[PDB]
């Protein structure tokens, strides 16, 4: 079970059951960030201290797409479904087969919609989705 | 002039109506009675919508109406009971032979697969041919329950009764032992069990151990409630010192179910119900994945797309409270609650690749139980 | 129905019935952005969560023009009509024929007016318009 | 009607299955052990020639 | 028995036998305050003094909840039971396992009911309960 | 019956049979508050106590509207009808379909009238109505 | 008859027959407020209730002006006429043509006079007038 | 209707499973016992795959 | 690109293997006796199919 070097050919992302396909160029095409800081240190006037840990386990992910990708059509249909008043979960999941690093979330929602720029060359379309519960997977292959 | 019924319709009846509260499952009521208008060889099973709309089965017959009576009598109600035609012949042409009953059981699946809990009621009770049901529901994704109206389970020594000749060997059957003239399996199962929604947070009814049915009566005794239900005071539940069943005792001014519907020495009903919800939910999500995509390719990307389903189901299950909280129960040290390992199609030969049958994905568990018995010490010092 | 590569020769924008013609250079000549975020995740002190979706479907579009374009004259007449006290809708619409991506809005208004810079070389004239209802079109050609 | 409007000139347009596809409007047949005499499909082994006859029947499993 | 840092994952609150679950965000989600001052110093015109201690041991607690929480349903049923004329105790109890700090009260009553605000984002629902006897528990783990 | 996230698209308010439509921006557009405290604790000089519960079940609701909304016209006609001397009930009702939280009152009255401010931008119009009997509905969907 | 968006170019205010011209900056340049609450709810010790409606239909309006405006001169002449002992009505009226919202009063009086501040930049001059009878006009264009 | 086992196969057992984690070597267990179905002079040694699949050697022999 | 032809890897072992080859014949040693036919010699092409999935398996061991 040799440790495969990194490659985007071996990363898979699944949005509502379908694959994510037409991604923009760059080192940051799918990025997930936790919602808050894990904890806070409180130091008093005497030198004693107290740590406090949060119970909030939430995250956002940002997906950068090309103007010609089926995932853009899927996300723009989901946006219109939300605008109509139909509010459901739509899971998102992605992982790397080389290291088993990734995470899952069983209920996501659209948070930001992209800007439609036409101009002279084609440009990015950035979507943002948010969940209330994100559990990272343990990389068991280091 | 004209009535107001020209533009509206307002009525009034004298009945009791409770909210619907959809849930998980359905039960099956198998007997030998046939109604000739709705089961007459055209429907080995028949569905319904509500009890009141029952006309085909007489509102006095002991089998169907008196059992649907306790099936539909929970405070929130289930829907669409699966009515009977199944073993219409009496057990077997040679009565003592269970082969005819086994074949009858094997010919009622071929019409319908929508029932999960199997109940015989008001008849077929204490028949020797019923051993086929116990042998058969093993390796069959269902739950088999038999409520006697009377037997000798109150002797902690005898070996002829249902719960004795099958005790400690079966892990998917249970007995609702009681006295005469009460349908009991329907009272709690499929009436409280059915309206359990595991899609919400903290919806794990791990016990099913102190729950009140709609209307019913208690049995009697104190040292007879341990021959039945085989429950010793603080040790637990012992197989040799009793026979497992459920009797609906009363302690204070309250009446409630007891032993939590065990099956064997320490196997409870909610474990089976919750794990079967997990399986049935993974089935539904897999099917919903095959209908959205154009295809699922036979590559590693396809294997990861398939394995994305148990990953979501496990996060759903750990939220309800069925899966444990990521800590070693022995020492309290960190330990993963569940793992999911995806196989490789790579070294599976093309000789097997042409099968269009994907390799197996393996998942890992850890159950989170609950409490049945408490202890308090109370030292006094003056 | 081959998927046409991108080209500004196949994008059409219609403002109050007339075409938009003299556009500045760059990859961002007509850009539309939604007014607000689609939703908000609220996580409590215990770890539970709640999502909330907005009912606001509004957008702005920014149009960058050259100092010699008939659309600049049209927009400066619309600005003076608004300053006089006459307040009506004037639809705006634009779409891409290669993918059917775009959107429409039946009532727009002038929001920002450009700066008239003379200097040594010619420079941009940027207009901004706003609507209370913007419906994106579904890209049916992906 | 579904086979015809398949355009293979696009990326990833391989509908290799044709195996779970919904027609416009129609009705289902009935049975469970009769759906394996027809379509000759065994559960996990695959499809066996001696144990059935291949055909297509438009079953329904869930509400689909 | 290491002194655990603070965390809301290790605080448990029990209201009438059931747990308190959907809490709002902030550092003040369950707060208990004593009813009166513990005592009073009385200084005379000559410089002599006298202290007096009260016999009143009562407290209120304020619980801030989200609009989607089962505890909100439980409290709104208790409010209607009180409005009907049925007046009983309903114990409340909460403690921290890291330090054994908390308190108990065997008979509480609803004192204030929240405001139902709908608006554009979801907002707090604040309940207040009162007891005539509140005994703090001693933090034996400091 | 999935628990819908919050959205103002799924809240309905009915005033005298008609819907409430043009609401101002903010998290507090319709707010109902009870008239008094539910009860009072009385502690004596010896440490004994007595609770007392009120029989008053009344509330006010505040509605914030834009200067261009048909509900403003409806409320200003109701105000003039009251000023003429015609005094009747006019029910008000509102509910949330996601949780079944809300309440009803069969007889309301105008209590406060808004201020007509013109200025440079448009501003709020706040109405207040009062009832002698308000019954909250039980949120059966939590 | 298109619903015109709001604009101060389409609001007209008439004081004693002449227009009001030099207004200060802000969203509150002419504001009218009713004198009292419309009514009062009275709830008894048993839970029964009684509403009472007032017969007082009076209002004040506050006008904020610049130190260089002819309306300031008109109001300071009216103030001196009142100080001399001549006490008459002087109607005030204002309306919005976009919605037909406003009101009229046939007899007003000066109630507060502004403060004359010189300082480094120019500042507001606020006048207050009061009537015993104010009738709002019905917005028939919503 | 039809079961979901028509298109998938989801099971559940009560056992303990750990990840595989292939490594370097193999060991040899030499004794005098013979099982007559898998070593009977035809296999001086015999390989396996897992412990559970053991049937030839009795699950009680020391 | 559509997904009909396989991805350049041996399905048995995962080692590298060409997905398709194209071999062009020679007219050179085809006699002029046959050249006057105006029928060109045959070009031979090689394949490998990429299938898809019809049936899935999940095991779910439980440990408590």
């Amino acid at each position: 079970m040799a440790m495969k070097a990194y490659s985007m050919l071996n990363v898979t992302a699944t949005l509502d059951g379908r694959r994510v396909i037409g991604l923009m160029d760059g080192d940051d095409a799918i990025t997930t960030s936790p919602g808050v800081d894990v904890g806070t240190m409180l130091v008093g006037a005497d030198g004693s201290w107290l740590f406090s840990q949060t119970a909030d386990k939430s995250a956002t992910v940002v997906i950068k797409l090309k103007p010609n990708s089926p995932t853009h059509r899927q996300l723009t249909e989901k946006w219109m479904a939300q605008r109509a008043g139909r509010l459901v979960g739509f899971p998102f999941d992605f992982i790397d087969s080389a290291s088993n690093e990734g995470g899952t979330g069983a209920e996501f929602f659209i948070q930001k919609a992209p800007d439609d720029s036409k101009g002279n060359n084609a440009v990015v379309r950035e979507w943002t989705i948010v969940t209330g519960e994100w559990t990272p997977t343990i990389p068991t292959l280091l | 002039k004209l009535p107001y019924s020209r533009v509206t319709n307002v009525t009034l009846t004298r009945t009791d109506n409770f909210p619907t509260r959809r849930g998980f499952g359905t039960q099956l009521i198998l007997t030998h009675t046939a109604v000739s208008g709705q089961v007459d060889a055209t429907k080995r099973t028949k569905l319904y919508a509500s009890l009141a709309e029952v006309e085909a089965d007489y509102p006095a017959n002991t089998s169907v109406y008196k059992a649907a009576l306790s099936a539909f009598s929970q405070n929130p109600r289930p829907i669409r009971l699966k009515v009977g035609y199944a073993a219409t012949p009496t057990g077997g042409d040679d009565a003592a032979k269970k082969a005819d009953f086994i074949t009858s059981l094997g010919a009622i699946l071929n019409y319908d697969q929508a029932f999960y809990q199997i109940t015989l009621d008001a008849a077929l009770r204490d028949q020797p041919y019923l051993d086929g049901l116990v042998e058969w529901v093993e390796a069959q994704p269902k739950i088999a329950m038999i409520d006697s109206n009377a037997a000798g389970h109150e002797d902690p020594a005898n070996t002829t009764v249902i719960a004795a000749r099958h005790k400690g060997t079966v892990e998917r059957t249970a007995v609702f032992y009681h006295t005469d003239s009460t349908e009991y399996l329907a009272a709690s199962m499929a009436a409280y069990m059915s309206t359990r929604v595991f899609d919400d947070a903290n919806s794990a009814y791990t016990l099913k151990f102190k729950k009140a049915p709609g209307v019913r009566a208690i049995d009697k005794g104190s040292a007879v409630v341990t021959a039945i239900t085989g429950f010793v005071e603080q040790t637990g539940q012992s197989e040799s010192a009793g026979h497992c069943a459920n009797t609906l005792i009363d302690i204070g001014d309250q009446e409630f179910l007891v032993e939590g519907s065990t099956l064997t020495q320490n196997v409870f009903l909610d474990e089976i119900h919750a794990t079967d919800w997990i399986i049935a939910r993974t089935e539904e999500e897999m099917l919903s994945l095959f209908l959205n995509n154009d295809r699922v390719p036979f590559t590693d990307q396809g294997m990861q797309q398939l394995a994305s389903v148990p990953r979501a189901i496990m996060q759903l299950a750990a939220r309800a409270g069925i899966v444990a909280l990521d800590l070693n129960p022995l020492t309290g040290a960190y330990e993963p609650a569940y793992t999911i390992t995806v196989p490789s199609v790579f070294d599976i030969p093309e000789s097997q690749r042409k099968a269009r049958i994907a390799p197996a994905i393996q998942v890992r568990f850890r159950y989170a139980g609950a409490v049945h018995y408490s202890v308090i010490n109370y030292t006094m010092t003056f």
